[PDB]
DNA sequence: AATGGTAGGGGAGGG
DNA sequence: CCCTCCCCTAC
């Protein structure tokens, strides 16, 4: 039928899967069960500026298990969000929220094992 | 406009002359205009009602 | 000069059949015939202004795929497999449509050598050039030939995106609205046309000298049976690809066959942008101006990105996988395959002559203690403060003028805790000594006969006294006509082109850009007057009128013969009309097509022959109705592209940009004053309103410049004038790189909807850096690259002729890349080892050392023009704000254009030749540079500056007391260090400095900006907050503007306060104009899903359609609406109250509650609430003729003689406002009445134009005259006074 | 029958 | 309380 718009979102969405799926195919050198499922059934969405910086936490984030977020339709399929910073309009409209640092995702990659979001929390 | 204009609720023609020419005159108001035809499309003013 | 000159104004094409002019032979089949072949009909206008029609043959479509043979060829095979691919083609396609002869749809094809243009290819490649003879079905035999439908295996097809016209344009160096250029031509059978008076009028001494000496009466003149006029011109010619002077003038370079560049053997790339500078020279040189320079800076980039490491990892592991084993090293000396007798087949520039027609001082005192010398000094004393870790400046924070609205509570948002205090001296803390304050504890001791004296000093004479002493011969441009009609509807329902006739048409050419000077008075009145009818009218119309001339038509089908003939003797270039949709030339169209059943479109059309169906994207965007010959325009379409206006409105548009008011009357009211027997006066009224309004209309479009503008665009770019308003900018990008790429043999790849569709995701996206929702009363710094994109492409040498492919995947049998998949050289990598630059998103890129890329020549081009416009711009201070304001549009136009250059790439929907690497690699440098400015501010100690909020490009510096001085400076150094610190492109600009600046949320900024130290007044700078949407309503706008006004300004939140609560005050009461409180939204009717899901608007549209069905709005037509106060629990869009519905209820009430909730306790909110305080707070704070609480005569008290004092005051003053509301209605219709006496009021009160606040004033006065509140006044009076 | 992308926010109706 | 559709703006 007709492309429209609305599916042309789901189709770039679909192939942002396979592309993410594919690279994951291609990095073979990721040892078994270490740092490879740290991220299992995890879906992080980056918001705003981040230190180490996107598409390069994107290849952490997809190289070691779980799924890749570009666009926050649903707030029901995500579990973490990283965001540097939050404005108060963004914070309360956040709440109750799991909103970490950027440095999450690296220190749980240098550790080799997933890290609680408690310490890593942005709020204080 | 600076000259004087008659209508009757048929047509508008331009009226020419020093008898109108020296005095005032209020739109609504209906006065009695006598003359001849001039060359062009005017009126000429001898005489007023 | 001495070639023929003729402006392509506008081209078609149209099948004929083949002639001695035409080919009728073709090189790979001899023996066969054409059936028809293409002609170009070109609509010219000569230097000395008239008319041509030009006929151009022999230009026939071509598309390239690729070849199945070999390199080895001895040129004999070749000519076999060319007639053996040809007729495989012809009899498939012919299979489809549903070995003989007599071609009809293909043909010649042909074997070529080209460059491919998507990825990096050096070697030469043979292409097939298949010539077709429609190019109406150019995308169906593309679609067949991707789809494998005619061959066994699925070919790619090159160059077949490029529409016809465009192609033949930039084979032959053709630009639109520009001369053309011929050694001869071959004229039709008459040489001067006469329709009625068009030869005798038309003829010059010009004319007859040019065609004394291009046109000999013996040869030029072709015969009469055989070559008949088709079109409805003064003269028509017929031209020949070879007559074409345009034409070789182009630079053709051969470079990229091989490593030409990168041996060192052997700016201005497009031809259009020089005439735009020398035009832009000129312009300025006439202000005395001074020469153009700029000075550069040298760059000292080194630039490895986060995972370069990796990336030169995965790339020397291409390159061991990607070589030969062992053996001679590659050089760029024999890299390429020489000798490979590649001069037997032709260039594709070479190829294009083939196939051609081929025609034949004070004492301390006695004793003194002098003490130690001060610590600090006058200037070291800020420095010190600096250094100890306080702010320079203490800017002061919002306040509380007085402390009883400090309410004694914290105040504090989303968990941030924000102290406010206020000045009074109640408030004010005691002076401390040693960091402990000191107040009295004991209770004061007044003793007896005390004096006291006031503190407070009054004001000075000095002030009292100032208070009271203050209180060129060639035609260059395009002839434009508009048109206006009047119908006389029943009742009250609109003009209806099926049951109302056309009464009067108003014409007035533009006599600005009308040459030839014939003998009319470029207006003129039709007005259909039966004889049965009343007769004088024609002389009291002719005398009413008086200055245009007026011809009377008995029927209305004479009346637009006579128009039609009019228009054919004139020959207008452009027809326009505010709305040529439902009136205008729509409705006189729709009249002739529906009852007069005649096809007006075909007569007005330039050609009497040769013209199919209707187009819902000209309906929906602009130029719905398409004459052969003419360019019509949506006039009330432009103005909204143009200017952001809320109502799209002529008297509206009149209003906000001729700064005229133009009085509106219903169809009724023209109806009934159109009627015969009626006075003069009424007559001289609708013909000066609709000599108004065609008179506003053509001002309107002089003023915008819209004609001047899209002729200067379409010049540039090189498409015709039609598609500068009628086809996307991918048209635009399309045809400047076509024409770049032409000069080196390039080929361009057309790859299909499935390959577009199946290409890799977006998954790189600019930086959106969130900011800080606080108030910054510091100055804040703006930092925004100019021309990012395009200047990373001019840096970094992205373009999709440099493209090698992914860093990762990389492999010598088949590797994807954009769209298309294709195979490297065996040691490409080995060779090109330096000269290579790796993408931050992990794509090769080659070097601008051996591959120079023709995306980056013509972004070079575009930079330059907007730079020196930008220039220019800056060079003309307040001398002349016409030439800034269209300066400003231009450099707007060029800034777009590199945009949807830019955006050629990533078009992942509706894209032509789209790639999803390069854009993602453009967009990832672009943050990576964005991040690399962020950390290079950051870092550096001499400015603590830390970067709160961060566009795209822009970066938001914050400066905390740097007395707004300094900062200047401070800006200045940092795009300095961050130009030097990028690539020489690359460049920062200092822009503007936010003082006061609120950040709310990302793309959404308010604050006052300094564009230059000198400037002392700044400039209210909204970004996306309400003032600047039109989703609102003009109060709220007002009211947001003047609460930021007042907080930056004063910075006292308690005048704020007092300034809503009045404004909430006057709401609730209904002391309101009504016209601020209306929304514009416009509605799209085909647009919705469902009827649950439609807009508020789209409820009243349906309303409006129910009781009449011509009230259709035009696609996206905001539509007014209010909302007024209804039951409880009762939706929004229920009540969807009209103004036309509103002003006339007679018990509506707009919904107070509704409207001061919901339109702006959030936005105020959000804009303040980033201080600590909530305007909810402000907002709920706040029988018997007079206000005794309760009491006939409806009062207590009698106070006779001052309750009759206060009613006649109150009377008094509606009378006296109502006096003034009718006299300021009457001048204003004196425009059209020209009268000051009696009837004139009438016309007046007869106007009920929703865009003048004066008429709502009227109407509002009207029902305050009326209400039942005036009537118990008057119950009162009468009372009192009975005594 | 033609359409250049990216992102972000807010308001009304139905859950 | 959150999702979806419509409107609008900034790059
Ligand atoms: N409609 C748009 C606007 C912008 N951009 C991209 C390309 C631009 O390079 C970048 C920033 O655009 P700006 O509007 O900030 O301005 P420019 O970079 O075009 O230049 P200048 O700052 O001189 O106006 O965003 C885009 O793709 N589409
Ligand atoms: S309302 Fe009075 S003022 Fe406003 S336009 Fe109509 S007439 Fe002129
Ligand atoms: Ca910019």
């Amino acid at each position: 039928t007709v492309y429209t718009r609305e599916a042309y979102f789901h189709e770039k969405a679909h192939g942002q899967t396979l592309q993410d799926q594919i690279l994951k195919d291609q990095y073979k050198d990721q040892i078994s069960s270490q740092s490879s499922k740290i991220f299992k059934n995890c879906v992080i969405y980056i918001n705003g500026y981040t230190k180490p910086g996107r598409l390069q936490l994107h290849e952490m984030i997809v190289l070691h298990g779980g799924k890749f977020l570009h666009y926050l339709s649903s707030k029901k399929t995500v579990t973490h969000i990283v965001a540097s910073n939050l404005p108060l309009k963004k914070r309360i409209e956040f709440a109750n929220y799991k909103v970490v640092s950027p440095d999450w995702i690296v220190d749980s990659v240098k550790e080799a094992r997933l890290l609680p979001w408690q310490n890593y929390s942005l709020t204080s | 406009s600076d000259e004087i204009m008659l209508e009757d609720e048929s047509g508008r023609v331009l009226l020419v002359g020093d008898f109108i020419r020296s005095t005032p005159f209020i739109t609504g108001v209906v006065v009695g205009i006598l003359g001849m035809e001039a060359e062009a499309g005017t009126f000429q003013v001898l005489d007023i009602c | 000069s001495d070639y023929f000159r003729i402006q392509l104004n506008n081209q078609d094409y149209y099948m004929s059949k083949p002639t001695f002019l035409d080919p009728s032979h073709g090189e790979s089949l001899p023996l066969n015939q054409f059936s028809q072949v293409p002609n170009i009909r070109v609509f010219g206008a000569l230097p000395t202004g008239h008319q041509v029609l030009c006929h151009v043959h022999g230009i026939l479509p071509y598309m390239f795929i690729k070849y199945d043979g070999q390199i080895t060829d001895t040129s004999t095979l070749r000519h076999q497999r060319c007639a053996q691919v040809h007729k495989t083609l012809e009899v498939k396609i012919r299979a489809s449509f549903k070995k003989l002869g007599n071609l009809n749809f293909v043909a010649d094809v042909s074997v070529v050598k080209g460059i491919p243009f998507y990825g990096y290819h050096v070697g030469w490649n043979l292409f097939y050039k298949i010539s077709l003879l429609n190019p109406s079905c150019l995308s169906r035999i593309s679609e067949l030939i991707r789809d494998g439908k005619i061959f066994g295996k699925k070919f790619e097809i090159y160059e077949s995106h490029i529409p016809y016209l465009l192609q033949w344009t930039a084979d032959f160096n053709l630009f639109g609205c520009s001369w053309i250029n011929v050694d001869r031509c071959y004229f039709r059978s008459p040489v001067l046309n006469s329709i009625l008076d068009i030869d005798k009028l038309t003829i010059n001494d010009d004319l007859q000298l040019l065609l004394d000496r291009f046109c000999d009466f013996k040869c030029n003149v072709l015969s009469r049976r055989d070559f008949p006029r088709v079109g409805n011109g003064l003269i028509e010619i017929d031209i020949l690809p070879q007559f074409i002077k345009n034409r070789e003038k182009l630079q053709h370079r051969d470079i990229h066959h091989d490593f030409l560049e990168k041996l060192g053997d052997i700016k201005p790339y497009v031809s259009s942008a020089r005439d735009m500078i020398n035009e832009l020279t000129m312009q300025r040189e006439e202000l005395s101006l001074k020469e153009y320079k700029e000075p550069p800076e040298t760059k000292r980039h080194v630039h490895q990105w986060q995972s370069s490491g990796e990336f030169e990892a995965f790339y020397k592991k291409a390159q061991h996988k990607t070589s030969t084993f062992d053996g001679q090293i590659p050089n760029f000396e024999n890299f390429i395959d020489k000798n490979q007798k590649f001069s037997a087949i032709n260039t594709p520039y070479e190829a294009l002559p083939q196939l051609w027609p081929r025609l034949p001082g004070l004492r301390y005192g006695k004793r003194a203690f002098v003490y130690g010398e001060p610590p600090f000094g006058y200037q070291d004393i800020l420095n010190k403060l600096e250094d100890e870790g306080f702010p320079k400046i203490d800017y002061k924070d919002p306040f509380f003028s007085n402390p009883v609205d400090l309410e004694n509570k914290p105040y504090a948002y989303a968990g941030k805790r924000f102290e406010i205090s206020s000045t009074h001296v109640s408030t004010r803390i005691p002076v401390q000594f040693g960091g402990e304050t000191v107040s009295v504890y004991n209770k004061p001791t007044f003793d007896m006969f005390s004096s006291w004296k006031y503190a407070l000093k009054p004001p000075t004479y000095d002030a009292v006294q100032k208070w009271y002493n203050k209180v060129s011969s060639v035609h260059d441009s395009l002839t434009h006509l508009t048109l206006e009609i009047h119908a006389n509807t029943r009742s009250d329902k609109i003009p209806d082109p099926a049951i109302d006739e056309v009464s009067m048409i108003i014409w007035c050419l533009e006599e600005e850009t009308f040459p030839l000077d014939l003998d009319i008075a470029y207006e003129g009145i039709m007005i259909v007057h039966k004889a049965s009818e009343d007769s004088t009218f024609p002389t009291k119309i002719q005398h009413c009128i008086n200055e245009i001339p007026v011809m009377f038509y008995e029927s209305e089908f004479e009346m637009f013969e006579a128009l039609t003939d009019l228009v054919l003797l004139l020959d207008p270039d452009i027809l326009s009309g505010f709305e040529i949709h439902n009136f205008s030339w729509g409705y006189i169209i729709e009249r002739c097509q529906k009852i007069h059943q005649f096809d007006i479109v075909r007569e007005l059309a330039r050609v009497k022959c040769q013209i199919k169906l209707s187009d819902t994207w000209g309906y929906a965007h602009s130029s719905g109705i398409m004459i052969t010959g003419r360019h019509m325009i949506n006039i009330w379409r432009a103005l909204r592209s143009d200017v952001n206006l809320t109502q799209y409105t002529i008297e509206s548009a009149a209003f906000n940009i001729l700064h005229k008011r133009l009085p509106h009357f219903s169809f009724e009211s023209l109806t009934n004053m159109w009627n015969a027997k009626k006075s003069t006066t009424e007559l001289k009224t609708v013909l000066n309103y609709w000599l108004s309004r065609a008179q506003i209309n053509i001002q309107l479009l002089r003023k915008q410049d819209y004609i001047a503008r899209n002729i200067e665009q379409a010049r540039l770019i090189g498409i015709d004038f039609h598609s500068v308003y009628y086809r996307g900018s991918q048209f635009k990008v399309e045809s400047f790189l076509i024409r770049i790429c032409k000069s080196e043999s390039f080929i361009l790849l057309s790859p299909g909807k499935k390959d577009v569709r199946k290409q890799k995701a977006l998954e790189c996206v600019p930086l959106v850096m969130e900011p800080e929702s606080a108030f910054y009363k510091s100055p804040l710094i703006v930092l925004d690259f100019q021309s990012l994109y395009p200047s990373i492409m001019i840096g970094y040498n992205y373009c999709y002729s440099t493209m090698i492919g992914r860093v990762r995947e990389i492999n010598l049998t088949e590797n994807n890349l954009g769209v298309s998949k294709f195979s490297l050289p065996r040691n490409i990598l080995a060779l090109l080892k330096n000269d290579v630059t790796i993408a931050p998103n992990g794509v090769v890129y080659a070097k601008t050392s051996v591959r120079k890329s023709t995306l980056s020549k013509m972004l070079t081009d575009i930079l330059d023009v907007r730079v020196m416009i930008k220039k220019t711009m800056n060079e003309i201070g307040d001398d002349n704000t016409t030439l800034k304001r269209l300066l400003n549009n231009k450099q707007l136009a060029l800034k777009l254009l590199a945009n949807v250059t830019y955006g050629y790439t990533s078009a992942s929907f509706s894209g032509r030749m789209p790639c999803s690497d390069l854009a993602d690699s453009i967009v990832q440098t672009g943050r990576e540079t964005l991040e690399k400015a962020i950390d290079i501010i950051e870092k550096d100690e001499t400015w603590n500056a830390k970067v709160v909020y961060g566009d795209t490009d822009s970066l938001f510096v914050y400066l905390p007391g740097k007395t707004a001085i300094e900062a200047f400076s401070i800006g200045h150094a940092m795009a300095e260090r961050v130009t030097q610190n990028n690539p020489k492109p690359i460049f920062l600009k200092f822009e503007k400095v936010y003082h006061p600046s609120i950040l709310i949320s990302k793309k959404r900024y308010v604050g006052f900006s300094y564009e230059s130290p000198s400037q002392t007044l700044p400039i209210f700078d909204a970004k996306g907050i309400e003032t600047v949407r039109r989703d609102g309503i003009p109060a709220q706008q007002k009211i947001i503007e003047k609460c930021i006004r007042l907080l930056f300004q004063t910075k006292d939140l308690s005048k704020i306060k007092k300034y809503l609560q009045n404004e909430f005050f006057k709401i609730q009461i209904g002391k309101v104009s009504a016209q601020d409180f209306c929304f514009a939204k416009e509605v799209k009717l085909g647009a919705y899903k469902s009827e649950k899901t439609a807009p508020a608007g789209a409820v009243v549209v349906k309303r409006r359609i129910n009781e009449d069905h011509r009230a259709e709005p035009q696609y996206k037509e905001r539509i007014p609406y209010l909302v007024v106060k209804g039951k409880q629990g009762q939706l929004l869009r229920e009540r969807c109250v009209s103004p036309e519905e509103f002003l006339e209820g007679e018990n509506l009430e707009l919904d107070s509650e509704y409207y001061i909730n919901k339109i702006l306790i959030p936005p105020l909110d959000r804009l303040f609430n980033l201080i600590g305080i909530n305007v909810g707070n402000w907002a709920q704070e706040i029988c018997g003729e007079e206000l005794k609480i309760c009491s006939l005569c409806d009062d207590c008290l009698e106070k006779r003689s001052t309750t009759t004092l206060s009613f006649l005051i109150k009377k008094l003053k509606r009378q006296k406002e109502y006096q003034t509301l009718k006299t300021v209605c009457r001048t204003c219709s004196y425009r059209y009445t020209s009268d000051a006496g009696i009837e004139n009021d009438h016309i007046a009160s007869k106007c009920n134009s929703y865009d003048c606040p004066v008429f709502y004033s009227r109407v509002k006065a009207e029902r305050y005259l009326r209400d039942n509140q005036s009537v118990q006044r008057e119950e009162a009076l009468i009372s009192l006074n009975d005594w």
